[PDB]
């Protein structure tokens, strides 16, 4: 089965 | 003064523009922080369930008149923004006015006519913002941003899921679903004679990634911008799908993969 | 002379017959057409009996005339049977004075077409003649997007004349809106006046925009308000709507 | 010699696929296409057995035409016409099979773009239980322009259920009844205008009832051909049809309302 | 508070 | 009220 990430899991919060 | 109060003031004489880009962005996020700098009028936003992103900008130059007084931002509830937007003349001069930690945002809709309207509109109290790589990616794919709207809306009638990979083949778009299975298949093509016409795929590495349909739609509602769309791909990276905004700026969307568990 | 009473028009732009019935269809259910001399007319009021319609088509306007006959008509129902005639359609209208049904003929400048429905069996007001504080006559396009875009505000418009020129204001959940056009658009100021109306009932009148180019509102302090379109050369259809005072 | 039957169709006008398909997929849910040497043809009853339609499009019309064997693609004419709506109206079709295949794939070429869309979709077996049409005599035949006879069904049917098509020396004369009033619609031989005629040849007097509703699904053919020829006799179901450019046809047949004996 | 008032407030019956 | 008739009764198969 395939997930969905989250833009979270690949970019910091800056 | 120093002790100034921020303010920020707007005259864009395309109001056209500033509808297209409410348009494109209010179905995707809900509220939030437009942001006045030096570069221009820019939004950094996820959607609510924080798998896309929008990153947008208006740079000073498109803008008639430009006031940014140090760094406001107005928290703005964008379908409410859109709706007051939705009365302006496509040909009106738009402008817009409000206060640092202001209480409302004024539109001003000035015919080229002597009609003028007045919009006042609540701001919202609203953040942090995500810092986006400055990555170098393994495909990028430019093509008219009508093919890709197209392309968007028919694989989504088969199925939910989109596989965008691109080989030495060229870029191809497949989706399964209940009823069955579809494959679009664009090779590189520069024999046109306007260039925005092209279909220009630069691979670095072949890369093949899945996303919902369901969000690759929604960016597509930016098509009125941008006679072309630009789509960057790494294997490790959301995607990236940007528009144009006249000559003055862009929308680019993010929008995070699906991948095996 | 003792011949029971007929009714027979005929009117080469068949269209602008189906344009008055969608201007009106959707503010009043049922109403009389009332066959005069000066010509086919109509007046009737919607169920809230906050606005009144009342429509004139000039016997003049009609390449044939026959005439006080009152036909009682639900209004949808002759919608339905208009909107079977082509756009450039001839149309005309047949009925008997008493009588049960109304023939329409729709006749192509080869096809004919004869659609009968029945009649019904349905009190006016006197619209005084008297003078306004202001009048405007704008873009009829242009009042039907200023009444829906301010209705997308709030319920509520006023519409004000002054020196400087009209204004029409909303404010609603989400905000406030002020249109102002300054004096193509033609203020005529007796006396400056401002007066609120429900945003609805104004949409409703814009219905009958692909009637006219250009609407006429007229406006005094002691009246309803105006809203006038005319009916190509031949007529018109003047709504009245009640204001809302303190 | 002993060869696996193969289907392979190609389309120069895909759109005339489309709108074939857009014609019968209401009327019938599941059906065979048959491929013969005359061409590639379609026979089904919709499911209440009142209403048939016959569909060919000539071998000559295909830029490639091949039809191995007397073979013949079940299908769910929805899902088709899903798969089809994703070709451009100025693509080129290609259709491939196998005789006892599972599938279907559809190949839609742009003749200007370098794009190539591969959908693949699950055949079915349904029995070909076909029935024969004979060469009859019509008493009338009435040939008009297509919108104008779908015009004419559509606003009779705001009236009423029943139509009553009769031709006499006068012309032809649609007529119906309902709670609301009742409707006559006479149209008289006008050949002084080219797709804009009514041409009626009358040999006979004819009328005869139909249901509203079936006539009302044969209009969806009507972005195939400006003109329609309805054929009657009093023996026999109405034949309505409409040409697939100048490479076929659709031809609908409906089962009169008559008066018990 | 502003009252919707009516059309028979302003014409009478003729 | 008239009687539909059906495509069977005027082709055979």
């Amino acid at each position: 089965p395939l997930v969905q990430t989250k833009i979270i899991d690949f970019f910091r919060i800056q | 003064n120093l002790y100034f109060q921020g303010m920020l003031e707007l005259r864009l004489v395309q109001g056209s523009l500033l509808k297209k880009v409410l348009e494109s962005i209010k179905d995707l996020v809900n509220d939030a922080n437009f942001d006045c700098s030096s570069t221009g009028f820019s939004l950094q936003a996820m959607d609510s369930s924080h798998v896309a992103l929008v990153s947008l900008l208006l740079r000073s130059e498109g803008f008639e008149h430009y006031r940014c007084d140090r760094n406001l931002s107005m928290g703005m509830n964008l379908g409410n923004m859109s709706k007051m937007l939705k009365c302006a003349g496509n040909d009106d001069i738009i402008t817009i006015k409000a206060d640092d930690g202001g209480d409302t945002v004024t539109f001003m809709f000035e015919s080229p006519q002597d009609k003028i309207a007045d919009f006042e509109m609540k701001l919202m109290d609203i953040s942090e913002h995500l810092g986006i790589p400055d990555a170098e990616y393994h495909s990028i794919v430019r093509m008219p941003s009508n093919e890709f709207s197209r392309i968007c809306k028919d694989l989504s009638s088969i199925g939910d899921t989109v596989v965008i990979s691109v080989t030495k083949e060229g870029v191809k778009f497949s989706t399964a679903g209940d009823i069955g299975t579809a494959n679009i298949v664009l090779r590189q093509n520069t024999t046109v004679d306007k260039p925005e016409d092209a279909i220009v795929i630069e691979m670095k590495e072949p890369v093949s990634l899945s996303f919902a349909l369901r969000y690759m739609n929604s960016f597509t509602k930016a098509t009125p911008l941008s006679d072309t769309v630009t789509i960057s791909l790494s294997s490790e990276l959301p995607v990236v799908v940007e528009y144009k905004v006249a000559e003055m700026g862009y929308i680019r969307y993010y929008l995070a993969p699906k991948i095996e568990e």
